[PDB]
C-alpha cells in the first residue's frame, strides 16, 4: 500500500517449478503442437486448393 | 622514490612487491601556467588521442589486451597522466607516453567531436557538487589570475586548436616533464625513458605569467542545484602549520553515523550540513578554506557563524590534547596522500619539477598549542577574507557579516 | 570503391616512371573531356556523399570550404537546369581543382578500416 | 538500391502481364507463342513436364489455359501497381537523383507546380504518338497472323514473341542447351540486380565519364541488335552473331563496367592532381 | 608477485588473516563477519543495519563522546557496512596505532550498550533514511531487482527493513541477533598494509578471545533460492534519465562456472559516454551503443552469493524514444554468447580479466576487503597463480555451454525506473532472450 | 536502430502489425476487423480461382 | 454537447423545486446503475478528452489531481481487461465522486465562447 519493495502477492499464480527445463518444455510442446497442426493444415489446404489447376475431370476424359 | 635523470628527463621510481605498476607522466602544465583559460584541461583531455605512430583507437584496443587502465587529471600546478598495468608490460607504456609527447596529431575534428565534449561532461559532473563550485570560485576571487585561473574549460571562453597546439609546444618538452614509477624497477625505467624520450624537445620551463597577488572579496554563483559556502583566507607565506590547523578544525566525522569531535564538526549539530577545512599550498601562496554545504541556506548561514567563531576560539587557546590530536590527524592525512596514486604522483612530481623536497609522513612536524593558536590568530585577523556563496545566494552570508 | 583504394592505386602508378609517363597524360585528357570544370565543379564535388563515411568527412570540412562547396553545387545545379555552361571566372581552372575533401575522407576511412581489422584480432 | 531492385521485379511482372494478355486474343500467334514459351518450363529438371501440364490445365494450350490467363491477366496489373507504389515509397527516403549525380539537398523545388507542368508537355507528346498509331496505323506494331483463329494443327511460318520480348529471345537462342538457354534468359534480367556492386565508381552517373558514356552507347545498341536478331530466322550468319551479342550483353555487367569504372576512378584522381 | 597471505586461528575459531606491505605506512585492520540481513526473518528485518548504527553509539566503558574522542586521537577513521550476506567493521590507521584500533573494534562489537535511549534516537534517523535512498537511483534499482528476483525469500528483503520494524526493534532483539550471528567461527580479523601477522594474532588473543563459538560450526561461506522471472516498473516521467536493470539467475561464489560467468560478463563489458576511451572499446555492445547514442552508460555485473547470484546489466539512458533499441541490442549481444562467441572474444576477455582481478587491489583497504571477502565466502584466500589457472581453463566452449544453460531463452528479472514508456512489456523483452534465426 | 524501424517499407508494416500501440483492454468485439481482413483474403483467393474456370 | 450547456441546463433544473424533486432521485439511480464507480472511476474521468478544449483543461489540472487521474485510468483499464470489478477502497464512494475537472473546462470554454462572440461584434 506504500512500500514498493514489498512485492504484491503472486502466490495464487506462481509455479514452484518455474525454472526447470520440464516447465519450459511443456509450454513449447503446446506451441510446437500448434505449429505442427498449422503446418499440416496449411499443407492440406494448399494441396487441395491448388489442385483445382490440374486437368479437370472432363479434360482427363 | 629514487630520483634520477634519463636523457634530460627527471625519473623517480620505487620498486615494490606487487604485480601492478603505476607509471605517471607529470607535466608542468596545470592551470596556473595556462596561456588561455581552460587550455590545461583541454590538453589533459587531448592525451592518448591520435598520434602519428598509433591511433587513439589502436591504443585503446591494445590497452584492453594488456588489461591496463588510464587516468588523467589537471590541477592548478600539473597535468598528470597515469597508466596502471602489469609489471612486465612496462616498455609498452613508456613508448605510449613517448608517442603522446612527441607525436600527437592535434586534429580539429578530435577537438570538436572527442576532446571538448568530454571536457564539458567532466566539468558538469564536478559542478553537481556545489562545494566544488564554491571552492573554485574562492580561488578565483583570491588570486584573480595564475592560481585564480579556472582549472576546467568553460563554455563562455572557447579554447581553439591553435591555443592547445601552442600550449602543448611549451609543455611537451624535457624541461616540463617528470616520470614517476610506482612498483617499477628504477634501473629498468631509466633505461627505457632514456631511449624513448631522447628526441623530445628540450624546450624551456613554463612560467606563470605574472606574480601571485592576493585579494579579498566575494563571489555569488547563483545556481538552483544545491547550496554551499566557502570562507577562504589567502596566505602570503605558506607554512606547514596550516596542515595541522586544517586537520584540527577538521569537519568530517571519523566514524559512521557520528558528527565528530572536531570544532567544525560540532558546529553542524542540529543541521543537515557538512563542513571541511582545507589548506592548499601552492609554493608561493596558499589558501585556507572552510567549505560548508547543505540543503538549507538558513542552516549554512548558521554554521558559517559558528565556523568563524571556532577559528577565533582556536586563536585564543588550544589544549595539549587537541594539539596532539592535530598531529595525529595530520600525519595520517599525509600518509594516505603518499599512498593514493593520484596525489602521490603529483607530490614527487613537485619534488622533481620544482625542487621542494617531499615531507615524508614520518617527518611531519608536531606543532605545540602555542604554534597552532598563533596560526589560527593570523587567519582570524586576515586583511583579505574571501567568501564564495553558491546556490540561493540571496540567503547566504556575506563577508562583512562574518 | 573506397577513396583509400583509389588513392593507393594512383600512388603506385605515380611511383612507376614508365606507368606515370603513359597514365598521367591520359588522365589529364580524360579530365578535360569529362567537362565537370565547365560547370564550375571541382573533382571532389562529384564524389558520392550518401554514405556514413562521407557524411562524416563533410561535417569535418572547415566552415569556409563547406560554404564554398554549397555555392558550387547550387551554381552547377543552375547551369544544369538552364542548359548553359560556365564562362569566365566560373570555369574551374586546373590550379583551382584542389582535393579539399580527400584528406578528410582518408582519415574517416582509416579509422573505419582499422576498426574493422581490430574487430578481428586474435590474441596469439 | 531498394527502389532499383523492386523496379527489376516490376519489369518482370510487366513481361508476364503482357505475355498473358497477348494469349487472350486466341489467334495463331497467341496459341503458338503460348505453346513455345510455356514449354520452356519443361526444362526445369525432374518436375518440369508436370509443371507445364499444371500451368496449361491439360496436355496442351487450350480452353483451361485461356481461362486462367484471363484471370491472371486481370490480376497482374493490380500487383504491378502495388510494386510501383512500393518502389516510390522506397525512393522517398533519398529523393530523386538528378542528372549531375550530386546531392539536391542544397536546392529543392516543389513537385507542383514545376514538375506537374513539365509532365504535361510529355503527356501531350505521348498522346500525339498514341494518336498516330491508334487512329492512323493501328496494326503497325502487330503480327497479321494474330488475325487468324488459333489452329493447333497448322504451325505459323515464324513464331516470334512481341517485339519488346525479342532481346531476351535472342539471348535464349544463343545457348544451345534448353535449360542453359532458359537460365541465360532469366539471368539477363536478374543480372540488373548486380549493377550496385559491379559499378565501382566513386561518382554517380555518366554525365562526366566519357569512357562510361561510350560503353553505355555500345551496350544500348547491342541490346537493340539482340532485339533484331530475336526475329530473324535461325540461319547463317545470324546464329554466331547472336552468340557474340549475347556475350557482349553479359560482359558489360561482369567485366567491362567493373574495369572501366575502376580506371575512371584513377583518371579522375590523377587527372585532377 | 605480492606477499603471501598469512592465516592463523584462535581456539574459539576466530580466523586471523594478514597481508603485509612494507612500502606503506598506513594499515587497515577489521572484522569481516559471515552474517548480514539474510540472517534476519521477516519480523526483525532491519536489525543488522540497526546494530551498525548502535555500534558507534557507546559501549560499557567509553560513552558516545569518549568513543568519538578516542578515534579522533588515533588519527585515522573507522568504517562499517552491512550487506545481505556480509558485515564489515574496519579501522584505517597509522602503523603504530593498530593496537588502539583493534581494541576499539573489539569493544564496539562485544561490549556495546544498546541503551533504550539510543535505540529511540536512531529510530528516527533510520526512518529518515527510508525517504532519502529514493535519490540514489542505482540503489533503488538494485534493491527492487533483488526484491523481485527473489520474491518473498530472504535475499529479496532490503537491508533497511520495513518502516514497521524500525518502530518495533528492541534492544532485546538487537542483542539476540548479534549473539546468534557474531560468533567466532563466522568472523575473520583481517590486517593489510603495515601490520605484522604475529602482532595481530597477539592482539586477537587479547581482545577477541572471549567470543562465543556457535554450537554447530559450519565452514566459512556456507549458505534454496528460487528465482522469479518478473518485472518492476517505476515510471516517473519527470526524471530525465531512465535506469534499467536486467538480470538472470547467476552463479554462487563456489560455482564451477564462477570464472566462466566473469569472462562472459567481460565480453559485454561496461561503457560510459563521459570517459574518453569508451568510444573505442572492443565490445560489440559498446560499439552499437556509442555509435547510435543509445545510452549514457551501461555496466555488466555478476553478483554472487553463497547459494545463488544475479548476472546482468545496468543501463542508463536519456534517449527515451530508443529504449527499445537499447534493450533489443543488449539482449541480442547476450544471445551471441550462446550462438557466436569464439576464441576471438574469449581470449580477449581473459587477457583483460587476468589484469583486472589484480588491478582492483590497489590500496590497503582494497586488499583487506579482498582478504575478508575471500575468507568469508570461500574459506581461503585464493593465490593469483590459482586465479590465473582457473581463468586459463575457461574456453569458448565453456562460455557457449554456460550461456546456453543460463541465458538462452531464460526468464529475466527486469526493473525500470524513470521515463520508461518506451520500455516494452515483459514478453517482448523476454522474447529477445533467444534468436529465431538460430 | 532496429531494421524494422529504420527501413521505410518494413517500418510501415511494423507500425500497423507489430509495434502498433493498442489499448490493453480490447475485448473480443475488437476481433471483427481481423476477421473482415480474413474474409477479404478468402474471397480474393477463392474469387480469383473461380475466375479461372468461370465463363 | 459542451460541458457549459450541460452545466447550465442542470442548474435550471436544480433551481425549480418541482423539477429537482423529480429529476434528482432519477439521476442518483442512473448513476448507481451506470456502474462507473465499480471500476473506481469518478464521473469526470469519463468525459471525452480528445478535443483542444479538453486537452487544455487537462493541462491546467494541479499536478496531484493529474497524477491521481492517471492512476484511476490505469487501474480501471486493468479491471476492464481482467473482467473484474473494484472491491473495498477501490470502489468510488459517492463522497469521493468530486467534479475535479468541471471548473477547468468551464473556464476554457468560457474563453472559447467569448472569443467566438467577440469575433462577431458589430460596432454600433
Ligand atoms: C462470426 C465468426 C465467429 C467468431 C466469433 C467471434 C465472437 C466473439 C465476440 O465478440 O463475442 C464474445 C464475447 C466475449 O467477449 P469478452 O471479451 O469476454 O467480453 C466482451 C464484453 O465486455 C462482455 O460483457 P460483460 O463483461 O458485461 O459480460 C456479459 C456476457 C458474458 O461474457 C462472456 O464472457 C461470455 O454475457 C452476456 O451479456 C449475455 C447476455 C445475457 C443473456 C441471457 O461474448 C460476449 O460479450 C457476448 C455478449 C453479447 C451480448
Ligand atoms: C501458416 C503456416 C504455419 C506453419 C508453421 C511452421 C512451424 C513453425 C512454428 O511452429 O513456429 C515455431 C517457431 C518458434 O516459436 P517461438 O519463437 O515461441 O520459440 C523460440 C524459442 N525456442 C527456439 C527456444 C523454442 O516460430 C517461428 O520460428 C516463427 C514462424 C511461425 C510462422
Ligand atoms: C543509342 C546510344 C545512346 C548513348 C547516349 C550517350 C550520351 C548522349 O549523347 O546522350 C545525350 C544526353 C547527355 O546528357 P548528360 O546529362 O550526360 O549531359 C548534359 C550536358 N552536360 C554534360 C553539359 C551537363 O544523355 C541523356 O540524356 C541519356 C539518357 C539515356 C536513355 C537511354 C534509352 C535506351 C533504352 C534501352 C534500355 C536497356
Ligand atoms: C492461421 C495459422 C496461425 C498461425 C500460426 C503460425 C505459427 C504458430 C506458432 C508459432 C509461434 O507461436 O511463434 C511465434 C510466431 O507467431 C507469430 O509471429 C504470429 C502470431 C500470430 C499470428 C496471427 C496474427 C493475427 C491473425 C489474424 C489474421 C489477421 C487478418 C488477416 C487475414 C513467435 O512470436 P512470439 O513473439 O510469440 O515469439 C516468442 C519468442 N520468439
Ligand atoms: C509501372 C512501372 C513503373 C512506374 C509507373 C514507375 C514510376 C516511377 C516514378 C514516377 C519515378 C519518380 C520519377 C522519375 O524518376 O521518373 C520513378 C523513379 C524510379 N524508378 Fe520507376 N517506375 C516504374 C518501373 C520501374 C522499373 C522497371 C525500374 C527499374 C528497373 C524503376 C526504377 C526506378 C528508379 C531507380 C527510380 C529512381 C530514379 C531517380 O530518380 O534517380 N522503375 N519510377
Ligand atoms: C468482397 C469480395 C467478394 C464478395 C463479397 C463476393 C461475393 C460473391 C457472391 C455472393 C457470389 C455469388 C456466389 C454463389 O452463390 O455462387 C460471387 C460469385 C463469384 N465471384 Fe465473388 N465475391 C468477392 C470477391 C470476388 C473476387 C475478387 C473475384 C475475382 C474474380 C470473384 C469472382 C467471383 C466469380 C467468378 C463468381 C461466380 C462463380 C460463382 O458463383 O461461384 N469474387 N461472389
Ligand atoms: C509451394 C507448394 C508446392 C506445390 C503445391 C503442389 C500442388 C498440387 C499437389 C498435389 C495436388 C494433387 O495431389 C493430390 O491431392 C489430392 C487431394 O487434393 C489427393 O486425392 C485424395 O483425396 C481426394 C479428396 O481429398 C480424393 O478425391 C482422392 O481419391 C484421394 O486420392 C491425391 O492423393 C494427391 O495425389
Ligand atoms: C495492415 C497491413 C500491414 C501493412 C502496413 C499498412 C500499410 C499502410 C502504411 C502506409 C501508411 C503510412 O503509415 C504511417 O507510417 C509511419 C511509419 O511507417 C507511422 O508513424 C508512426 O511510427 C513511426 C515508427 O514506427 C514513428 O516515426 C512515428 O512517430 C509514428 O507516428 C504512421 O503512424 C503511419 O500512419
Amino acid at each position: 500500500g506504500k512500500s514498493t519493495y514489498k512485492i504484491p502477492d503472486f502466490t495464487p499464480y506462481l509455479k514452484k517449478d518455474r525454472n526447470t527445463d520440464a516447465n519450459r518444455l511443456f509450454s513449447y510442446f503446446m506451441i510446437g503442437s500448434f505449429g505442427m497442426l498449422s503446418a499440416a493444415g496449411a499443407k492440406a489446404t494448399v494441396q487441395d486448393f491448388l489442385s483445382n489447376m490440374s486437368a479437370s475431370a472432363d479434360v482427363l476424359a | 622514490f629514487s630520483t634520477a635523470e634519463a636523457a634530460g628527463v627527471k625519473v623517480a621510481a620505487q620498486d615494490g612487491q606487487s604485480p601492478i605498476s603505476d607509471l605517471s607522466v607529470v607535466l608542468r602544465g596545470g592551470s596556473r601556467y595556462a596561456t588561455v583559460p581552460g587550455v590545461s584541461h583541454i590538453l589533459e583531455k587531448f592525451a592518448f588521442q591520435n598520434t602519428v605512430p598509433k591511433s587513439a583507437l589502436r591504443f585503446v584496443r591494445e590497452l584492453e589486451l594488456f588489461g591496463g587502465k588510464l587516468y588523467t587529471h589537471t590541477t592548478r600546478e600539473h597535468i598528470v597522466l597515469r597508466t596502471q598495468f602489469l609489471k612486465q608490460d612496462l616498455p609498452y607504456f613508456v613508448d605510449a607516453f613517448a608517442n603522446v609527447l612527441k607525436e600527437t596529431k592535434f586534429q580539429q575534428f578530435e577537438l570538436t567531436e572527442r576532446v571538448a565534449p568530454v571536457a564539458e561532461l567532466d566539468l558538469l559532473k564536478r559542478e553537481s557538487d556545489p562545494a566544488f563550485t564554491a571552492l573554485e570560485a574562492a580561488h578565483e576571487v583570491a588570486f584573480r589570475t595564475g592560481l585564480g585561473n579556472s582549472v576546467y574549460a568553460q563554455g563562455y571562453s572557447p579554447v581553439t586548436l591553435e591555443d592547445v597546439k601552442e600550449f602543448a609546444r611549451q609543455v611537451y618538452a624535457k624541461q616540463n616533464v617528470a616520470v614517476v614509477g610506482n612498483n617499477v624497477v628504477p634501473a629498468d625505467l631509466q633505461q627505457l625513458v632514456g631511449t624513448a624520450f631522447a628526441d623530445l624537445q628540450e624546450g624551456s620551463k613554463v612560467t606563470q605569467a605574472g606574480t601571485t597577488t592576493l585579494h579579498g572579496g566575494e563571489a555569488r554563483v547563483r545556481t538552483s542545484t544545491g547550496n554551499a559556502l566557502t570562507i577562504a583566507l589567502p596566505i602570503a607565506e605558506p607554512k606547514p602549520v596550516y596542515h595541522a590547523l586544517a586537520s584540527f578544525l577538521g569537519g568530517p566525522a571519523s566514524m559512521p553515523w557520528s558528527v565528530g569531535a572536531s570544532p567544525l564538526a560540532q558546529a553542524t549539530v542540529g543541521t543537515h550540513t557538512s563542513v571541511k577545512a582545507t589548506y592548499h599550498n601552492y609554493g608561493d601562496a596558499g589558501l585556507f578554506a572552510i567549505t560548508i554545504k547543505g540543503d538549507s541556506p538558513a542552516e549554512i548561514s548558521q554554521v558559517a557563524h559558528k565556523a568563524v567563531q571556532a577559528l577565533k576560539d582556536t586563536g585564543a587557546e588550544v589544549t595539549e590534547e587537541q594539539a596532539a590530536r592535530a598531529y595525529a590527524k595530520s600525519k595520517f592525512a599525509a600518509a594516505e596522500a603518499f599512498e593514493n596514486p593520484d596525489s602521490s604522483a603529483s607530490v614527487i612530481g613537485m619534488e622533481l619539477l620544482s625542487g621542494v623536497s617531499r615531507i615524508a609522513p614520518e617527518n611531519v612536524q608536531k606543532f605545540t598549542p602555542a604554534e597552532l593558536s598563533e596560526a589560527a590568530a593570523q587567519l582570524s585577523a586576515s586583511a583579505k577574507p574571501v567568501v564564495a556563496a553558491v546556490g540561493q545566494v540571496h540567503a547566504l552570508p556575506f563577508a562583512d557579516e562574518l | 570503391a573506397s577513396i583509400t583504394s583509389v588513392v593507393k592505386t594512383s600512388e603506385l602508378i605515380l611511383k612507376s616512371p614508365l606507368l606515370s609517363k603513359i597514365v598521367v597524360p591520359l588522365a589529364k585528357t580524360y579530365v578535360k573531356f569529362s567537362g565537370y570544370r565547365q560547370l564550375g565543379f571541382k573533382m571532389n564535388d562529384l564524389i558520392i556523399e550518401e554514405t556514413p563515411n562521407m557524411q562524416l568527412a563533410l561535417r569535418r570540412l572547415p566552415p569556409t570550404e563547406s560554404y564554398d562547396r554549397v555555392y558550387r553545387l547550387i551554381r552547377a545545379t543552375q547551369f544544369s537546369l538552364s542548359h548553359k555552361l560556365a564562362t569566365g571566372n566560373d570555369i574551374t581552372k586546373p590550379e583551382e581543382d584542389d582535393h579539399y575533401l580527400i584528406p578528410y575522407i582518408l582519415d574517416v576511412e582509416a579509422e573505419a578500416f582499422e576498426k574493422d581489422a581490430l574487430d578481428n584480432l586474435e590474441v596469439v | 538500391v531498394l527502389p532499383w531492385s523492386i523496379g527489376v521485379i516490376i519489369f518482370l511482372l510487366l513481361i508476364i502481364t503482357a505475355f498473358m494478355g497477348y494469349v487472350l486474343v486466341f489467334g495463331q500467334m497467341s496459341l503458338w507463342g503460348a505453346t513455345v514459351i510455356c514449354n520452356l518450363v519443361s526444362a526445369i529438371p525432374w518436375l518440369g513436364e508436370d509443371i507445364v501440364h499444371f500451368l496449361w490445365g491439360g496436355f496442351s494450350v487450350g480452353n483451361p489455359t485461356l481461362q486462367r490467363f484471363f484471370a491472371l491477366h486481370y490480376l497482374m496489373p493490380f500487383v504491378l501497381a502495388v510494386f510501383a507504389l512500393l518502389h516510390l515509397i522506397a525512393l522517398h527516403t533519398a529523393g530523386s537523383s538528378n542528372p549531375l549525380g550530386i546531392t539536391s539537398n542544397v536546392d529543392k523545388l516543389s513537385m507542383h507546380p514545376y514538375y506537374s507542368f513539365k509532365d504535361l508537355i510529355t503527356v501531350f507528346a505521348f498522346l500525339l504518338m498514341f494518336t498516330l498509331f491508334v487512329f492512323f496505323s493501328p496494326d503497325k506494331l502487330g503480327h497479321p497472323d494474330n488475325y487468324i483463329p488459333a489452329n493447333p494443327m497448322v504451325t505459323p511460318a515464324s513464331i516470334v514473341p512481341e517485339w519488346y520480348l525479342l532481346p531476351f529471345y535472342a539471348i535464349l537462342r544463343a545457348i544451345p542447351d534448353k535449360l542453359g538457354g532458359v537460365i541465360a534468359m532469366v539471368a539477363a534480367i536478374l543480372i540488373l540486380l548486380i549493377l550496385p556492386i559491379v559499378d565501382r565508381s566513386i561518382i554517380r552517373g555518366n554525365a562526366f565519364k566519357p569512357i562510361s558514356k561510350l560503353l553505355f552507347g555500345f551496350f544500348i545498341c547491342n541490346f537493340l541488335l539482340l532485339g533484331v536478331l530475336g526475329q530473324v530466322h535461325i540461319e547463317p550468319p545470324f546464329i554466331v552473331l547472336g552468340q557474340i551479342c549475347t556475350i557482349f550483353y553479359f560482359s558489360y555487367f561482369l567485366i567491362l563496367l567493373p574495369m572501366v569504372s575502376t580506371i575512371e576512378n584513377i583518371f579522375f584522381y590523377i587527372g585532377s592532381l | 608477485v605480492s606477499p603471501k597471505t598469512r592465516t592463523s586461528n584462535l581456539k574459539n575459531g576466530l580466523t586471523i588473516a594478514s597481508e603485509s606491505n612494507p612500502l606503506v605506512q598506513t594499515a587497515t585492520v577489521g572484522v569481516w563477519i559471515d552474517a548480514g540481513s539474510r540472517n534476519e526473518n521477516a519480523y526483525n528485518n532491519g536489525t543488522a543495519h540497526f546494530f551498525e548504527h548502535l555500534a558507534f553509539k557507546g559501549t560499557d566503558k567509553r560513552s558516545q563522546h569518549q568513543l568519538e574522542l578516542d578515534i579522533e586521537n588515533m588519527g585515522g577513521h573507522l568504517n562499517a557496512y552491512t550487506s545481505r550476506e556480509s558485515t564489515v567493521y574496519y579501522a584505517k590507521s597509522f602503523k603504530d596505532d593498530v593496537p588502539k584500533s583493534v581494541e576499539i573494534l573489539a569493544d564496539i562489537l562485544q561490549h556495546s550498550k544498546l541503551a533504550e535511549s539510543a535505540i529511540d534516537r536512531e529510530r528516527e534517523v533510520i526512518t529518515r533514511e527510508l525517504e532519502e535512498v529514493n535519490k540514489q537511483y542505482e540503489e533503488v534499482v538494485f534493491d527492487h531487482l533483488h526484491a523481485t528476483a527473489f520474491m518473498n525469500q530472504p535475499l529479496g528483503r532490503t537491508i533497511l527493513g520495513p518502516r514497521e520494524n524500525i518502530q518495533t526493534i528492541t534492544n532485546t532483539e538487537l542483542r539476540k541477533f548479534i549473539t546468534e550471528n557474531y560468533t567466532a567461527d563466522r568472523m575473520v580479523l583481517v590486517g593489510a598494509g603495515a601490520v605484522d601477522h604475529d602482532a595481530l594474532v597477539e592482539l586477537a588473543e587479547k581482545y577477541f578471545s572471549h567470543l562465543p563459538s556457535s554450537q554447530s560450526p559450519v565452514p566459512l561461506g556456507t549458505p534454496i533460492p528460487n528465482f522469479v522471472g518478473s518485472e518492476v516498473r517505476l515510471r516517473d516521467d519527470t526524471m530525465p534519465v531512465a535506469h534499467i536493470a536486467i538480470a538472470v539467475e547467476g552463479v554462487s561464489w563456489t560455482s564451477e562456472d564462477y570464472y566462466t560467468a566473469l569472462v562472459a560478463q567481460a565480453i559485454i563489458g561496461n561503457y560510459d559516454r563521459a570517459v574518453g576511451t569508451s568510444r573505442h572499446q572492443g565490445s560489440r555492445l559498446s560499439n552499437i551503443v556509442s555509435e547510435n547514442n543509445l545510452a549514457n552508460s551501461f555496466q555488466s555485473f555478476s553478483t554472487s552469493y553463497s547459494d545463488t547470484g544475479l548476472w546482468g546489466i545496468y543501463l542508463t539512458s536519456e534517449n527515451t524514444t530508443q529504449i527499445d533499441d537499447l534493450v533489443h541490442f543488449t539482449l541480442k549481444e547476450w544471445n551471441r554468447l550462446s550462438t557466436s562467441v569464439s576464441n576471438l572474444q574469449v581470449e580477449r576477455a581473459k587477457s583483460q580479466l587476468k589484469a583486472g582481478l589484480l588491478l582492483s587491489l590497489d590500496g590497503t583497504t582494497y586488499v583487506a576487503e579482498d582478504i575478508g571477502r575471500q575468507l568469508t565466502t570461500l574459506g581461503r584466500r585464493v593465490t593469483p597463480a590459482e586465479v590465473e589457472a582457473k581463468l586459463e581453463a575457461v574456453t569458448e566452449h565453456d562460455v557457449r555451454a554456460w550461456a546456453q544453460k543460463t541465458l538462452y531463452d531464460k526468464d529475466i528479472a527486469l526493473v525500470g525506473l524513470g521515463p520508461i514508456e518506451g520500455l516494452y512489456d515483459y514478453n517482448r523483452i523476454r522474447n529477445d532472450m533467444s534468436m529465431m534465426r538460430w | 536502430m532496429a531494421l524494422r524501424k529504420k527501413n521505410s517499407l518494413l517500418n510501415m508494416a511494423n507500425s500497423y502489425v507489430l509495434d502498433s500501440p493498442q489499448p490493453s483492454n480490447l475485448n473480443y468485439f475488437w476481433n471483427f476487423g481481423s476477421l473482415l481482413a480474413l474474409c477479404l483474403v478468402i474471397q480474393l483467393a477463392t474469387g480469383i480461382t473461380l475466375a479461372m474456370h468461370y465463363t
